[PDB]
């Protein structure tokens, strides 16, 4: 199937409570493989998956150095952005960055990403062309000007089309046992009477990997998108995910409803109904 | 593998 | 600034079976800023051995964390997740419903 590699970074200032806390994590699809926390006992790029443990200490030293340089750049940038937004130095602020690449089943680049947010709002983002920027406001246009002067986009494009795709390919091979295994959902429908004249049908999906899934309810073969309650896909803690979709139905019409399940571990979409 | 850059200040 | 209150789900790793070892999960998500206080409760009291996932965030920049503990459910024992965040005036308590 298709795969993704992403690095996530969060810096949170805490005036009066020391320097900003920095946490970064790396993922291949929905598997975390590295983490670095500035407030850990021994901050380092820590391998979190068996398949990455083979890279060796020199690799971890290099990755650790990159993490520490980014924590330092973020401390400088949190001060800069107080100036750009004319803010008090007293408040807590957050800087986030995500970057990475998506590849198709042939390992070819589908899309590259590099984007930043300040206080949870878009700040500056590399466009899909990997050559232009979307600056959210006039402060981010100052950064855009610096980055267009330093030819940042060109350097990013070369990483995203090169090392990003090559290393994701290497990790997918080294971790093929897990990264390249899709665990289909275990599915069932439960029934819960609401009143004398209505009941809830809840379609469950458990134990699936990756997280991407579609659960839909049809009434007489028509999608019930507007009337379906969908919970956010949630982690089980054993690598797998869970999700449910529910509909409120007139009592006695249960067999007119069908739950449809799409997941990459399924060879074909699955159809299920309330059985008893 | 992380991306390494200099001059990335905002 | 504009902030986002956490969404909360309380559930078990596997379908609950009284007397069988399982994991109690509290998934907090969609919140901003990242600082949050999460407790897992057994009959209203704070469980001590509670671990949590590494701070990460979604496409829309909001944060998410999984808090979890190993437990053996029973018919009598009631579990809950208690969450505090800057968007909440008081801790929010979500009960564990084995059918949600
Ligand atoms: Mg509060």
């Amino acid at each position: 199937g298709s795969h993704s590699m992403r690095y996530f970074h969060t810096s949170v200032s805490r005036p009066g409570r020391g320097e900003p806390r920095f946490i970064t994590v790396g993922y291949v699809d929905d598997t975390l493989f590295v983490r670095f926390d500035s407030d850990a006992a021994s901050p380092r790029e820590e391998p979190r998956a068996p398949w990455i443990e083979q890279e060796g200490p020199e690799h971890w030293d290099r990755e650790t150095q990159i993490c520490k340089a980014k924590a330092q750049t973020d401390r400088e940038d949190l001060r800069t952005l107080l100036r750009y937004y004319n803010q008090s130095e007293a408040g807590s602020h957050t800087l986030q960055n995500m970057y990475g690449c998506d590849v198709g089943p042939d390992g070819r680049l589908l899309r590259g990403y590099h984007q930043d947010a300040y206080d949870g709002k878009d700040y500056i983002a590399l466009n899909e062309d990997l050559s232009s920027w979307t600056a959210a406001d006039t402060a981010a246009q100052i950064t855009q000007r610096k980055w267009e002067a330093a030819r940042v986009a060109e350097q990013l494009r070369a990483y995203l089309e090169g090392e990003c795709v090559e290393w994701l390919r290497r990790y997918l091979e080294n971790g093929k046992e897990t990264l390249q295994r899709a665990d289909p959902p275990k599915t069932h429908v439960t029934h819960h009477p609401i009143s004398d004249h209505e009941a809830t049908l809840r379609c469950w999906a458990l134990g699936f990997y990756p997280a991407e899934i579609t659960l839909t309810w049809q009434r007489d073969g028509e999608d019930q998108t507007q009337d379906t309650e969908l919970v956010e896909t949630r982690p089980a803690g054993d690598r797998t995910f869970q999700k449910w979709a529910a509909v409120v139905v007139p009592s006695g019409e249960e067999q007119r409803y069908t739950c449809h399940v799409q997941h990459e571990g399924l060879p074909k979409p699955l159809t299920l109904r309330w059985e008893p | 593998k992380r991306w390494i850059i200099l001059g990335l200040n905002k | 600034m504009i902030q986002r209150t956490p969404k909360i789900q309380v559930y078990s790793r596997h379908p609950a079976e009284n007397g069988k070892s399982n994991f109690l999960n509290c998934y907090v998500s969609g919140f901003h800023p990242s600082d949050i206080e999460v407790d897992l409760l057994k009959n209203g009291e704070r469980i001590e051995k509670v671990e949590h996932s590494d701070l990460s965030f979604s496409k829309d920049w909001s944060f998410y964390l999984l808090y979890y503990t190993e437990f053996t459910p029973t018919e009598k024992d009631e579990y809950a997740c208690r969450v505090n965040h800057v968007t909440l005036s008081q801790p929010k308590i979500v009960k564990w419903d084995r059918d949600m």
